[PDB]
C-alpha cells in the first residue's frame, strides 16, 4: 500500500458558493453501446397539456414488454464517449482543457450525499481513481423493478422525439401505447467548480423545453422529470422534502434550472404534475423544513472540504501524461470515506495499468500527443 | 347595415364575453387602462376604407384625399385604444380565390344596378388607382410614425397592400400560423384583430391561441367594444359536453367541430340549404344534432381542417329526417325579379322544388342532384381547408345558384377531395372578372371596351340588366342575381390579349408585386438588418435574412426593398420624414410552414383567471372589466394529491 487516507464524513469546509457552470459539448448513447459524440438523436421534447392530467394514464401499462436494454451492457458505467468528447472539444483548440477531475454527475451526487445518506439506505458503491495529468472517477458496477419502470414511462408519456411544432400529429394519438426502453441517453459535458477546484461532470438529461440553439449552450432549457409518488399526509411532505433536496443537487451541480414532479394516486395511476425553479428549493425548504434546507449550504461547504481533500490525499498531479500512473479504491465505511492505492501485485491494478478498463487508448494517445 | 340578430344571440348565450374598451380623456407607451397590454394587433382595413368610402352618418367626405385623411384619423384613435408593444399588421384586401369572386361580382353588379336609380363604391377593389393611392399613402402615415414618436422605438410594422393576393382575413391567419410555427413562439403572447365581420369570432377559435381578443364598433352603443375569446373557450366547455363518449373527450377538436358546422350553416362563399335559413337561429339545431349523434361515431367530426365524410353523412340524414318539419314550423310561424315561390316545400319537396328552381324535366333530376351534392361537399371541404391551412385552390367554385335539400345528402361517404393550388389571377384579370360596365373606368380603358363594345368576344359576361331572384319572403335588398358564371379560359384569353397594347406604367400595378413589407427603427435588430441588407456586398440583393421569434417578438425572412429605398434617403407625402437618419424598411416573407399546422395547445401556455363560476355552467348544464394575460408560472393547475398543492388546499 504505497499511499492510504481517510476522512470523516462530518467534517466541513468554508466556500460559499460554486462557479458559474459552461456547456463544452454533448453525446448521446445508442441501445447498442454505440456513442455519438456531438449528436443529439435521444435529446427528447417536452410536451404534456394540463389537460392530459385529466385522463386516467396508467404508468404500468405495457411494463411486460419493457425494453431494459441497459441490464445486457458490457461496461454500465463506462466514461468512453466523456473521454471521447472532451478529445472532440480539445482537437480544435490545441490545448488542455484545466479542469482537475473528470466524472459523471452521479458520481459527484453520491459523493455529496455521503454527509447526509447512511451507506445501506444510500446504497454507495464502491469507487475507483486513476490520473494521468488530472483525476479521473468511474463507479463499480453493482415489485421494485416496478417502481423503476414507472419513471421511465412517465418520462416517455410527457415527451417526443422530435419538436412539438414538427411532430405529426398521429405520433402524439400513438403515445400510450409505445414501447418504454432504459439505456438510451442524452448526455451533456457541463465543465463547472468549487472553492479553487476546477471539474467536469458528465450528465443525462431528459428532456429540452424551450427550443434548441445550434452551437451554443442549451443548459438554460433542459428540465429533470423525476419519478414519482403519492403526497396526501403531512408525513408524505417530508418523504417527499428528502426527494426533493436529493433532486435539487442533481440540477444544482451542473446549473439545470426546472425539476417537474409527477404524482401518483396508488395502484400507477397518474394524479398531477407541479414544477419548480431549481432556485426557488432552497428557500421553499427553509420555509417549510428548515433542517433539511440548511443542508444545501453545508452539502457546498463538504463539497468543497472533499474536493480539497481529494487534491492532497497524495493524489498525483505529475503533469507529463507520458510518466508512470496510479489507480485508488475508495469506499463510504462507518462515517469514514477511505481511499487506499491498488497494488500492481492485484489483478486490477495491472487491468487498469495496462488496459482500457478505466481510460479509453485513443484519449491516452490524444493526450500524449500533447 | 343595421345592429344584426346575431350579437343578440350572443349576448343572449354568452353575456360574459363582452367588455367596454376603457378609454382616455398624446403618449403613446404609458400602461393602457383595459386589464391588458397587446403584443401584437391585426387590422381588417376594409373594415375602414369602406366606413370612409361610404359612412351611415350623412356626410361623405368629398375627395380622395379627403377619405384618406379620415382614414389615418380613425387608426390613429385604433391604435390609441389597443397599443401594441411588439407588431402590427395592415393586412390591404387583394385578389381573391374564384370561389369568392363569384360571389362578391353579384354584390358588384347589384351595386351598379343601384348607381342608375342614385342617378334619378366600387373603386375599392385591388387594382384600381384609389387602392393604389392608399398603397402609397399608409405605408408614409406609419414611417412618420416610426420615424418621430418613440414610444414606438421598439415596434415593427407589417404591410401587406392590395397588389399582394389573397384577402386579408386570410392574410392574418398565414401570418398567425407561421409564427406559431416558430420553435421560438412565445406561448403567451396577446393578440387583438380589429375588424367589422362576424366570422372574426370563429377565426379567433381557428388559431386555438387563447389569448385572443376582437375589437369592435357596437352599432347601437363613438363606443367601443373587446369580445374575448379566452372567454368563449371557457363558455364552450360547458355547452359542448357529451356523457360517455367512446373515444376520450378532446376540447380542442370539440371547438373545431363547433366553428364547422357555424361555416357549415351559413357560409361566405357557399348558398345556404333551404332548411337553415341564418346562423343565429340554426346552429343550436345543429348542435342538437352533433349532441345525439357523437357517441355513435368512431371520432370527432373534423381533424386539423380536414373531414370525416362518413360521419357527416349521419348528421346530414338526420337533419333530413327534421327538415320538412322546419318548413312546416317556418310557414307555422308567420302569423327583372323572379321571387314567386307559392308552391312552398310540402307538395313533393325536392320532386317539385328543383323542376321550379332549375328548369329541369322530372327524369333528369336524380342526376342533377348527384352532381350538385359532389359540389357542395367538395366546397364544404374548401372552406374548412381554407381557413385551417390555406387554400386548397385558386379556381375552384361552386357551379350552381342554388343548395339541395337535406335529404339528398347521401351516398357521398365513398369520396376522396383533391385540389391544385394553381396561381390566383393578375389585378387586371381581378377587375375584369368582378366588374359592371358602369365602373369600367376603374381599368385602363382599352379593357373597359371589351365589356361594352357590341363586337366584343365576351359581352355575355357583362349584362346591361339582368334576372334577380328574392326568396323566404326577404321583401328587401337581398335578391340573388342570376348573373351567367364566367368561363375563366375565355375571359383571361381574351384580356391578356390586350396586355402587349398596355403601358410600361400600366403593367406596373398589374405584376404580382407579391412582398409584403417590414419598417424598423432603432429597433433590437436595427444595425444588423441594416449591417447585410443595405450596406450588402452586391448592389443586386441576393443577400437575405432569416430571423426568429425569441430577439423581437417577430419571426420572418427579409430582403431589401425593391421601391428604390436606400439608407441615407428621405422622402415626401404624397411632411418630410427624414428616413435618412430615422429609418429602415425591407422586403418580408413568411417562413413556409414546416408541416401542416396542428388543432392543439401549445407547450408552456398559461391560462388567464377562469371568468364563469357554477351558476354559470349548471345553467347550460339545464360582468365587468376582465384580466388578460397568464395568471402567474405554473402550467397545471393545483388538483389534489400534490406536494404545491397540498398548502394551497388546505388554505
Ligand atoms: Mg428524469
Amino acid at each position: 500500500m504505497g499511499v492510504s487516507a481517510n476522512l470523516f464524513v462530518k467534517q466541513r469546509g468554508s466556500t460559499t458558493a460554486l462557479k458559474q457552470p459552461k456547456e463544452i459539448g454533448f453525446y448521446s448513447r445508442t441501445k447498442d453501446e454505440e456513442y455519438l459524440i456531438s449528436d443529439d438523436t435521444n435529446l427528447n421534447y417536452y410536451y404534456l397539456p394540463d389537460a392530459e392530467l385529466d385522463r386516467k394514464l396508467d404508468l404500468s401499462s405495457g411494463f411486460q414488454k419493457f425494453k431494459d436494454y441497459y441490464k445486457d451492457f458490457e461496461d454500465r458505467c463506462s466514461l468512453r464517449g466523456l473521454l471521447e468528447t472532451i478529445e472532440s472539444s480539445e482537437r480544435h483548440k490545441g490545448k488542455k482543457i484545466n479542469a482537475d477531475i473528470i466524472t459523471f454527475r452521479g458520481i459527484a451526487r453520491k459523493l455529496i450525499s455521503c454527509a447526509f445518506d447512511s451507506p445501506s439506505f444510500n446504497t454507495v458503491d464502491l469507487r475507483i481513481v486513476s490520473f494521468n495529468g488530472q483525476l479521473f472517477i468511474k463507479e463499480v458496477p453493482e415489485n421494485q423493478d416496478l417502481n423503476v419502470f414507472t419513471g421511465y414511462k412517465f418520462e416517455t408519456l410527457a415527451t417526443l422525439s422530435n419538436p412539438l411544432q414538427y411532430t405529426p400529429r398521429e405520433v402524439i394519438e400513438k403515445r400510450t401505447k409505445r414501447i418504454v426502453s432504459h439505456g438510451d441517453e442524452y448526455i451533456s459535458v457541463v465543465r463547472t467548480g468549487v472553492g479553487n477546484c476546477k471539474l467536469i461532470l458528465g450528465a443525462e438529461v431528459d428532456c429540452i423545453f424551450d427550443f434548441k440553439e445550434n452551437g451554443r449552450d442549451n443548459l438554460k432549457h433542459y428540465a429533470e422529470l423525476k419519478c414519482t409518488q403519492q403526497v396526501a399526509n403531512i408525513s408524505d411532505t417530508h418523504k417527499f422534502e428528502r426527494k426533493l433536496f436529493r433532486t435539487w443537487l442533481q440540477c444544482f451541480l451542473v446549473g439545470i434550472p426546472r425539476i417537474i414532479y409527477g404524482f401518483k394516486d396508488d395502484h400507477y395511476v397518474l394524479k398531477t404534475v407541479e414544477e419548480f425553479s431549481t432556485e426557488e428549493v432552497p428557500v421553499l425548504l427553509k420555509n417549510n423544513n428548515p433542517q433539511v434546507g440548511s443542508a444545501c449550504l453545508e452539502a457546498i461547504k463538504w463539497y468543497g472540504l472533499l474536493t480539497e481533500w481529494l487534491l492532497k490525499m497524495i493524489p498525483r498531479d505529475e503533469d507529463p501524461h507520458s510518466q508512470i500512473r496510479a489507480f485508488k479504491l475508495v469506499f463510504e465505511n462507518n462515517h469514514l470515506r477511505l481511499s487506499e492505492i491498488e497494488e500492481s501485485d492485484e489483478e486490477y491494478s495491472g487491468l487498469i495499468d495496462g488496459e482500457h478498463i478505466l481510460s479509453n487508448g485513443f484519449k491516452e494517445w490524444r493526450k500524449s500527443l500533447k | 347595415m343595421g345592429v344584426p340578430s346575431f350579437f343578440r344571440w350572443l349576448s343572449r348565450k354568452y353575456p360574459k364575453i363582452i367588455s367596454p374598451v376603457l378609454e382616455e380623456q398624446p403618449l403613446d407607451y404609458s400602461a393602457s387602462n383595459p386589464n391588458g397590454e397587446l403584443d401584437n394587433l391585426y387590422l381588417d382595413m376594409n373594415g375602414i376604407v369602406h366606413p370612409c368610402s361610404h359612412p351611415e352618418n350623412k356626410p361623405p367626405p368629398e375627395t380622395e384625399d379627403e377619405m384618406l385623411l379620415a382614414v389615418f384619423e380613425y387608426t390613429n384613435r385604433v391604435l390609441n385604444m389597443a397599443r401594441p408593444r411588439k407588431v402590427l399588421v395592415m393586412a390591404v384586401d387583394g385578389v381573391a380565390p374564384r370561389a369568392k369572386m363569384n360571389q362578391q361580382r353579384a354584390r358588384r353588379f347589384r351595386s351598379a344596378r343601384d348607381a342608375q336609380i342614385e342617378n334619378e363604391s366600387n373603386a375599392i377593389t385591388p387594382g384600381t388607382p384609389f387602392m393604389d393611392k392608399l398603397a402609397a399613402a399608409l405605408r408614409y402615415w406609419t414611417a412618420f410614425k416610426l420615424a418621430t414618436d418613440p414610444g414606438w422605438k421598439n415596434l415593427q410594422v407589417i404591410i401587406s397592400d392590395a397588389t399582394v393576393p389573397g384577402e386579408g382575413e386570410h392574410k392574418i391567419m398565414n401570418f398567425i400560423r407561421s409564427q406559431r410555427a416558430d420553435p421560438e413562439y412565445n406561448p403567451n403572447t396577446t393578440h387583438c384583430i380589429y375588424g367589422l365581420d362576424a366570422d372574426l369570432i370563429f377565426l379567433g377559435l381557428a388559431t386555438h391561441e387563447p389569448h385572443f381578443k376582437i375589437l369592435r364598433e357596437d352599432v347601437f352603443a363613438q363606443p367601443f367594444l373587446w369580445l374575448h375569446i379566452n372567454v368563449l373557450r371557457e363558455y364552450l366547455s360547458a355547452e359542448l359536453w357529451v356523457p360517455g363518449l367512446p373515444f376520450t373527450f378532446d376540447l380542442e377538436r370539440a371547438i373545431d367541430d363547433w366553428v364547422f358546422m357555424c361555416f357549415f350553416c351559413g357560409n361566405d362563399f357557399l348558398p345556404h340549404l333551404p332548411c337553415l335559413d341564418v346562423r343565429e337561429n340554426s346552429i343550436d339545431i345543429l348542435l342538437d344534432i352533433w349532441k345525439v349523434v357523437l357517441p355513435k361515431l368512431k371520432t370527432y367530426m373534423t381533424c386539423d381542417g380536414v373531414l370525416n365524410l362518413p360521419s357527416v353523412e349521419t348528421l346530414l340524414q338526420h337533419l333530413g329526417s327534421r327538415e320538412g318539419d322546419i318548413f312546416k314550423t317556418r310557414h307555422i310561424q308567420e302569423a327583372f325579379d323572379t321571387d314567386e315561390f307559392v308552391k312552398l316545400f310540402e307538395p313533393g319537396y325536392h320532386e317539385r322544388y328543383y323542376t321550379a328552381k332549375f328548369h329541369v324535366t322530372p327524369q333528369d333530376i336524380e342526376q342533377l342532384r348527384k352532381d350538385m351534392v359532389k359540389c357542395y361537399i367538395e366546397g364544404v371541404a374548401w372552406v374548412l381547408m381554407y381557413y385551417y391551412q390555406g387554400c386548397a385552390s385558386w379556381n375552384w367554385f361552386y357551379p350552381y345558384h342554388y343548395a339541395p335539400l337535406a335529404t339528398d345528402f347521401h351516398g357521398f361517404s365513398h369520396l376522396e377531395i383533391k385540389f391544385e393550388e394553381g396561381t390566383p389571377f393578375l389585378p387586371y384579370e381581378q377587375l375584369m372578372s368582378v366588374l359592371p360596365a358602369a365602373s369600367g373606368h376603374a381599368l385602363p380603358k382599352i379593357f373597359r371596351s371589351l365589356m361594352s363594345e357590341p363586337d366584343s368576344e365576351i359581352i355575355d359576361f357583362y349584362p346591361e340588366e339582368f334576372p334577380i331572384d328574392m326568396n323566404g319572403k326577404k321583401m328587401s335588398w337581398q335578391g340573388i342575381a342570376l348573373l351567367p358564371f364566367i368561363d375563366q379560359d375565355r375571359l383571361l384569353t381574351a384580356v391578356r390579349a390586350q396586355y402587349p397594347l398596355l403601358s410600361d406604367a400600366e403593367r406596373a400595378r398589374n405584376i404580382r408585386g407579391e412582398p409584403v413589407l417590414l419598417i424598423s427603427n432603432k429597433n433590437a435588430n436595427y444595425e444588423r438588418f441594416s449591417k447585410k441588407l443595405y450596406s450588402k456586398e452586391n448592389n443586386n440583393n441576393n443577400v437575405v435574412v432569416k430571423f426568429q421569434h425569441f430577439k423581437s417578438g417577430l419571426s420572418g425572412i427579409v430582403s431589401k426593398d425593391v421601391e428604390g429605398f436606400e439608407l441615407n434617403g428621405k422622402i415626401v407625402c404624397p411632411l418630410p420624414n427624414l428616413s435618412t437618419t430615422l429609418i429602415l424598411k425591407m422586403s418580408y416573407r413568411l417562413i413556409p410552414l414546416p408541416s401542416r399546422n396542428k388543432s392543439i395547445i401549445l407547450n408552456g401556455f398559461i391560462p388567464s383567471e377562469p371568468v364563469l363560476t357554477a351558476y354559470d355552467l349548471d345553467s347550460i348544464m339545464y360582468q365587468n372589466i376582465v384580466p388578460v394575460g397568464p395568471k402567474g408560472i405554473t402550467q397545471y393547475k393545483p388538483r389534489t394529491g400534490g406536494y404545491r398543492a397540498f398548502f394551497y388546499f388546505a388554505e
